[PDB]
């Protein structure tokens, strides 16, 4: 059974996965103010 | 990696005449680029948003490109911050934009650290 340390590694992996999920074009567009051109 | 790390990088002190290919050469060196938005108004020119597909590439670009020399000019490379991003709105309309983003997508709406 995972030790406290292995749990913390497992937790970082989960947190890191949530921060590296693919974004819709709709989500992405919502992030930005006016005056920018998509290349 | 610290909470402020983000796949969206906000760039300042960007030359006005830099091309789409130059932008992809500079930033693409660090990993697959999701998209790039270049400022093209009086208030936004000289600035850009650079999005990575992967967060560890974005971290790597920050570590390496802050103060990067392109055409006698040193880039400022910062992690996206939604508060910052919507500065140029008025009190009431900003608060609603940030509310929308936190509610619909769960992004942090606090000012930088
Ligand atoms: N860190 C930042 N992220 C997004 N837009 C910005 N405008 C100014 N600072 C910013």
């Amino acid at each position: 059974s995972m030790t406290p340390e292995q749990l913390q590694a497992w937790r970082w992996e989960r947190e890191i996965d949530e921060r590296n999920r693919p974004l819709s074009d709709e989500e992405l567009d919502a992030m930005f103010p006016e005056g920018y051109k998509v290349l | 990696l610290p909470p402020e790390v983000n796949r969206i990088l906000y760039i300042r002190n960007l030359p006005y005449k830099i091309t789409a290919e130059e932008m992809y050469d500079i930033f693409g060196k660090y990993g697959p680029i999701r998209q790039i938005r270049v400022g093209n108004t009086p208030e936004t020119r000289g600035t850009a948003y650079v999005v990575y597909e992967d967060i560890f590439d974005a971290k790597n670009a920050v570590d390496h490109l802050s103060g990067f020399n392109v055409s006698n000019r040193y880039l400022v490379v910062l992690y996206y911050n939604a508060n910052r991003a919507f500065q140029k709105m008025d009190t009431k309309k900003k608060e609603e934009q940030l509310k929308l983003l936190k509610e619909k997508y769960g992004i942090n709406t606090d000012p930088p650290k």
